């Protein structure tokens, strides 16, 4: 016998409260002050609906509002002993989501200075000493947050024609392909990892304010591009056939260390560089190519066929760490937002769908998978460096210098009834590659 | 039957997405999930003749630029898609045009030009304008609605249409 | 296709 629900939301459930999906029952639909209230429920704590509601909440509910209809859930008033056993996990549960919210998603804190002066109020509030003595815990949360060994140790850094630190000299065939790639591998698994869900969720990274909500997203996406930018550059501008083929080769060579490394994302930025126009049409460059490498970059390119199909195999399969890629997580996250109704609607009333947000708080989850276990592979500080820096557009544009690209594949490699011109050498070192199999 | 291979191409944060989820979202459902085969194929019949429609829509990956190429050297034809609220969405069709056209290698690429058009906005590309622009590309204009699935279906028969006739 | 042809 609970309150008479004009001073509780304790109206009984209902067809036009909540909906569930056909030993916990999962939530489908439902108005947003039964939802918190499954979310704080006396029959039993759903640790995991409680995760997938603060990662996704925002969509449909401010952090302003949801902190107060949660005190509103802490404040019960009375009709006995029943109802006392009744109180206390319930409270204890509101308790436990705030203290999850703070742990977990303490950015809404950050941005609102007034929301965590709030949250402090309401947990300065409770009374019991059981009960604040078990408080303190989310308070000694809150005071924190505003202020590995592999089996073997990793592989000896690789080096070919640079000697270390002689970062003047540092180029593609300057370089050893395995350590290009390795370095490769570990710039952008630190990239990947950066990306929190608070940058995807709600598709915020397509919006206006994009640069701003979602900066490590669009820092990695960035990475990415100015590579597969940076290997058509050093293909296109090697206007020599002979150092042409080299740069190529090396290429593909970097490429089967990604393939190795399980970097997938270097993997599709060296497809990507062989897909594009000015590098596609090089015949006479494909050529000359060893046929051992063409089925390489052709297993490569396999993967992404059919939407991807043997990608989302191959990494279904291999054990970690690894580097996935990123676009098809945004793709589906975003179709799922936006190809799925923000509310359902049952007797004339407004049920808030969960669903959907559950949907892609799966996603969100795979994501945050694979960025656990890092790569047991030394950095070196002035390679990385290196391909930090790395600008191959300089102060072009996006137009002016893919026609560039475009053009001086044109100039290199003329259409068919033309002869094709022969080009002084560019690189004055051996180009020979140093294999791609370790020292020792 | 046979199989036609279309790619959507246009500026995001305007959800293009709308068109192909319209499509093969089975109407009266809207209920959608981006990971099944049922999710970017579906069997259709035009003019009589039956094919089956296979539709790249890399939505949300508009950052990864120098990936366009791979994804358009994908299709046979191509959806031009703008938003008839977003003047910039109109006027970025014309490279989009240009590099579809330079990674097919042809000047005649099958492609149809398509003015999407959510209701909570108020129209800043007139009908005209944009009828003007495909007659100056040779190829046909159709506008979609985004809440009434009004114009999806004309957009991509009259695209399969033009891979047909070429 | 593609210059990587296979045979």
């Amino acid at each position: 016998l609970p309150s008479a629900d004009v001073y509780r939301f304790a109206e009984p459930d209902s067809e036009e409260n909540i909906i569930f999906e056909e030993g916990i029952p999962i939530i489908k639909a439902g108005t947003v002050i039964k939802l918190i209230e499954r979310l704080t429920y006396h029959m039993y704590a759903d640790p995991n609906f409680v995760r997938t509601f603060l990662t996704t909440y925002r969509s449909f509910c401010k952090p302003q509002e949801l902190l107060s209809l949660i005190i509103e859930r802490f404040e019960i008033p009375e009709p006995k002993r029943f109802r006392k056993e009744y109180i206390q996990p319930v409270q204890l549960r509101v308790l436990n989501v705030c203290r999850h919210w703070v742990e977990h998603h303490f950015y809404d804190f950050e941005r609102d200075a007034y929301l965590l002066q709030r949250m402090e109020e309401f947990i300065g509030t409770v009374r019991g000493k059981a009960m604040k003595k078990w408080v303190e815990s989310i308070t000694k949360i809150i005071q924190r947050k505003k202020i590995i060994t592999f089996q073997s140790s990793p592989p000896t850094v690789e080096w070919h024609i640079s000697r270390p630190g002689h970062i003047e000299t540092f180029d593609l065939l300057t370089l050893h392909p395995i350590e290009i790639a390795r370095q490769l591998t570990l710039l952008e698994s630190d990239l990947y990892r950066a990306v929190q869900p608070s940058e995807l969720v709600g598709s915020v990274w397509t919006k206006e304010d994009k640069e701003i909500n979602s900066p490590n997203l669009l820092k990695m996406i960035r990475h990415t591009t100015n590579l597969t930018l940076w290997f058509e550059k050093c293909i296109v501008e090697t206007e020599n056939l002979e150092e042409r083929v080299a740069v190529v080769s090396r290429i593909i060579e970097i490429l089967q260390v990604f393939q190795e490394l399980n970097n997938f994302n270097g993997v599709l930025e060296v497809v990507s560089a062989m897909n594009s126009s000015p590098v596609y049409r090089l015949d006479h460059t494909f050529e000359q190519i060893p046929s051992r490498q063409k089925k390489i970059l052709e297993e490569a390119h396999e993967l992404s066929e059919d939407h991807y199909k043997k990608y989302l195999a191959k990494l279904r399969s291999i054990n970690p760490p690894c580097v996935p890629f990123f676009g098809i997580y945004l793709t589906n996250i975003l179709k799922t937002e936006e190809g799925n109704p923000e509310v359902l609607k049952r007797h004339g009333k407004e049920l808030i769908n969960f669903s959907k947000r559950r949907k892609v708080a799966e996603i969100t989850g795979e994501i945050q998978q694979y960025q656990n276990q890092p790569y047991c592979l030394r950095v070196e500080s002035d390679i990385k460096r290196f391909f930090e820096n790395l600008n191959p557009m300089g102060n072009s544009m996006e137009k002016e210098f893919t026609d560039y690209l475009f053009n001086k594949s044109l100039e290199i490699e003329p259409r068919n009834p033309k002869p094709l011109p022969r080009f002084p050498k560019k690189y004055s070192y051996p180009l020979k590659s140093p294999g791609v199999r370790p020292s020792n | 039957m046979t199989e036609y291979k279309l790619v959507v191409v246009g500026a995001g944060g305007v959800g293009k997405s709308a068109l192909t989820i319209q499509l093969i979202q089975n109407h009266f459902v809207d209920e959608y999930d981006p990971t099944i085969e049922d999710s970017y194929r579906k069997q259709v019949v035009i003019d009589g003749e039956t094919c089956l429609l296979d539709i790249l829509d890399t939505a949300g990956q508009e950052e990864y630029s120098a990936m366009r190429d791979q994804y358009m050297r994908t299709g046979e034809g191509f959806l031009c898609v703008f938003a008839i609220n977003n003047t910039k969405s109109f006027e970025d069709i014309h490279q989009y045009r240009e590099q579809i056209k330079r990674v097919k290698d042809s000047d005649d690429v099958p492609m149809v030009l398509v003015g999407n058009k959510c209701d909570l906005a108020a129209r800043t590309v007139e009908s005209r304008q944009a009828q003007d622009l495909a007659r100056s590309y040779g190829i046909p204009y159709i506008e979609t609605s985004a809440k009434t699935r009004q114009g999806v279906e004309d957009a991509f028969y009259t695209l399969v249409r033009e891979i047909r006739q070429h | 296709x593609h210059p990587w042809s296979v045979a």
